[PDB]
């Protein structure tokens, strides 16, 4: 009646990606710093896709 | 696959895996036809990442 | 469909080999009864030849029909072939290789992917016997399968210059060989065997059995010691001629020894890497049957 | 050079020493000593270095000869110097 | 420069186990503003001596 | 028997089957492709073997 089960597939996906970002290391700052704004914007998909 | 060139360094070239999953749910079958030349690139970014 | 003798197709008038020299078609044995050789103090020790891979290279879904025999004759005799495994048709052998395949292989050479009209080919099982082991040839460039392309060579040379004592003891001192020459002798030694039927050569080597083999061992080995010594001119670190009282012998150093030389010559054919990977791998399988 | 001076200033550029590393509760693995000193000696620049960096754990193995392997698949490279 | 030196070769950051010890990144990398939200502090604030 | 060479005898043969390349196969002709340059040149890996 209101779970869409593609759109709930596609949170397990982000949730497993954003975790996958998160347990990305990095050297450079910039790097750090897009390694957080890119789990904003999976976040974001995430909403758009549901 | 038309050719994808990313080296998988800065976390935001996780949007091209992401571009390749969204393809594989919204596109099932023509992703089968060109997963191989997917899996290309995905193993750069698995060497890379993993 | 050739049907294949009590002996090999080698027996058939057809397929006999023989290199032009002194203006008659001449038997390969004939042309070895004029060379003659030279002892230095290097020895020749040959090891075991290691066995060949089990696996068969998959053969790729190839529409066309794959011209085998010019492949592997110009890949080891051939003199320009270069880039030999790039292409990697040999894997289609492998086509062959299976029980029941609709593939058949031309007298021509040719491996056409379903029987087809007014071609006459080779005995299937015959056919499956040759590609069972040939298809290794597939696997001469990947990694993990490579013959070895410097111990191999002794063999080479005990099969070539070896005489029945030094090829009983498995050890030979490192011969250098010499011929009564004529211009060229040896690039159009090299085109004359170019053109033979080897195929029919290794289809009898791989299919027959017993004493039909045995007999086939005995009435081919020249023409075996030809192809051999054609790629030990390829392998050979010089080819120098001596002038020697109005006349030339040609001469070729050292049997048995490959100088893994890539840069050309006009003397003889040269071996691309991928040349010398091949023909590593061939003479693994070629050993190999030829011992058993 | 007195033992005092020679002994205390090897202990300080000893404590310097800080390799990567990945502590492992498995009982089979030996860190890889040479590619870890490698990689800190370039300060990490070294495709081999932030092989390292991004990924510490792959200095540890216990088949010896596995060990370089896992670096040179990593990397696609057919050799290290 | 030498001070530094050995300071930067502990390491820019550290973090706080369990424990509550200090472990240092034993690795020079500027600070960027993400790193407050994570476990890690900057090295020149820690005060360890 | 084989067939001798032309070459190998001094007689002039004026048939002879020359090969020769159909409008398919072409050589020399310029050749298009995508060149995709680095994306960053300070990540670029100058070194590693």
């Amino acid at each position: 009646t209101v779970t869409n089960e593609f759109a709930s597939r596609f949170r397990t996906i982000v949730a497993t990606l954003a975790n996958v970002v998160n347990e990305r290391a990095v050297q450079d700052d910039m790097q750090k710093a897009t390694r957080s704004c890119t789990k904003q914007w999976l976040r974001h998909l995430e909403t758009q896709f549901d | 696959l038309k050719k994808i060139a990313e080296s998988f360094e800065d976390p935001s070239s996780i949007v091209v895996v992401l571009e390749f999953i969204l393809f594989a749910l919204f596109f099932p079958t023509e992703f089968n036809r060109i997963k191989g030349d997917i899996q290309n690139v995905l193993l750069l970014f698995f060497s890379r990442w993993y | 469909m050739l049907q294949q003798p009590t002996g090999g197709y080698t027996t058939l008038e057809q397929f006999a080999f023989t290199i032009r020299n002194d203006g008659t078609n001449a038997t390969p044995t004939q042309f070895l009864q004029l060379l003659s050789y030279e002892a230095t103090e290097n020895e020749l020790v040959k090891k075991t030849i290691p066995t060949p891979e089990t696996h068969l290279p998959s053969a790729r879904n190839v529409p066309g029909n794959v011209y085998i025999e010019d492949a592997i004759t110009q890949a080891l005799f051939g003199i320009s072939a270069q880039n030999v495994n790039a292409h990697g048709y040999f894997s289609r052998l492998s086509a062959l290789a299976l029980p029941n395949t609709s593939a058949r292989l031309g007298l021509d050479g040719v491996i056409y992917n379903s029987e087809t009209i007014n071609i006459p080919f080779y005995d299937p099982a015959a056919v499956a016997n040759f590609a069972a082991t040939y298809a290794k040839l597939g696997n001469a460039s990947t990694p993990r399968y490579r013959a070895d392309m410097i111990d191999i060579y002794a063999h080479v040379g005990l099969e070539l210059a070896g005489t029945d004592a030094e090829r009983a003891a498995g050890v030979m001192p490192v011969k250098r060989a010499k011929f009564d020459s004529w211009e060229g002798s040896l690039i159009s030694l090299s085109r004359d065997v170019v053109n033979w039927k080897i195929l029919a050569f290794l289809i009898d080597l791989c299919s027959l059995e017993g004493e039909a083999l045995r007999a086939f061992k005995t009435r081919n080995r020249d023409v075996f010691r030809m192809m051999l010594f054609i790629m030990s001119t390829a392998v050979a670190a010089n080819v120098v001629n001596r002038k020697v009282t109005k006349r030339v012998d040609r001469v070729l150093e050292y049997i048995g020894v490959n100088s893994m030389r890539t840069a050309g010559r006009t003397a003889t054919i040269t071996y691309d890497l991928s040349r010398h990977e091949f023909a590593a791998k061939f003479l693994q399988l070629t050993f190999t049957r030829w011992n058993a | 050079i007195p033992a005092d001076e020679l002994i205390d200033n090897l202990h300080s550029w000893m404590r310097s020493v800080h390799l990567l590393h990945v502590r492992s509760e498995d009982n089979t693995l030996r860190y890889n000593w040479m590619l870890g000193v490698y990689a800190r000696s370039t300060n990490y620049t070294t495709p081999v270095g932030q092989l390292v960096v991004n990924a510490p754990a792959i200095l540890n193995y216990s088949n010896p000869q596995d060990a370089f392997n896992s670096v040179f698949v990593a990397l696609g490279i057919d050799y290290i110097d | 420069p030498v001070e530094y030196g050995i300071f930067v070769q502990r390491g820019a950051t550290y973090t706080i186990n369990a424990a509550g010890e200090f472990e240092f990144s034993g690795r020079n990398e500027k600070w960027d503003q993400a790193l407050y939200l994570s476990e890690h502090f900057p090295a020149l604030f820690s005060d360890v001596p | 028997q084989v067939g001798i060479p032309k070459l190998e005898v001094d007689h002039i043969s004026f048939s002879n089957v020359v090969s020769m390349m159909t409008a398919n196969i072409r050589t020399g002709d310029d050749m298009a492709v995508e060149r995709v340059n680095p994306d960053d040149v300070r990540a670029i890996n100058i070194r590693n073997a």
